[PDB]
């Protein structure tokens, strides 16, 4: 029974750290690639215009 | 088991999540340079 209670309170405290840090992880998400893709349509319409030049 | 199933299940979308974010920074470093570099040289030519 005290394997199964310490087991337990490992189990939620890891569980509370790898949500914390996922969570973080998740706030930290989608900057880079929305910048990312608006530079990339930014280029491929100076492309479009080069070409058509 | 319980334990063990849902921190492995934690652990792939955290690592899911790792993949999405990654990367993408050294991605948009990169066309931030060459924005720069593509303007200077647009800069150039309208100048010329």
């Amino acid at each position: 029974k005290q394997k199964s209670d310490e087991w337990a309170k490992k189990v939620e405290t890891c569980r509370e750290q790898l949500q914390e840090e996922i969570d973080r992880l998740t706030v930290e998400k989608e900057k880079k690639q929305e910048e990312l893709r608006e530079l990339r349509e930014r280029d491929q319409k100076e492309q479009e215009e080069k070409d058509r030049r | 088991e319980s334990y063990d199933a849902l921190m492995k299940d934690q652990h792939q979308k955290k690592q899911e999540i790792e993949e999405e974010l990654a990367k993408i920074i050294e991605e948009v470093d990169t066309l931030k340079q060459l924005f720069k570099e593509i303007d200077e040289e647009k800069q150039r030519e309208r100048e010329l």
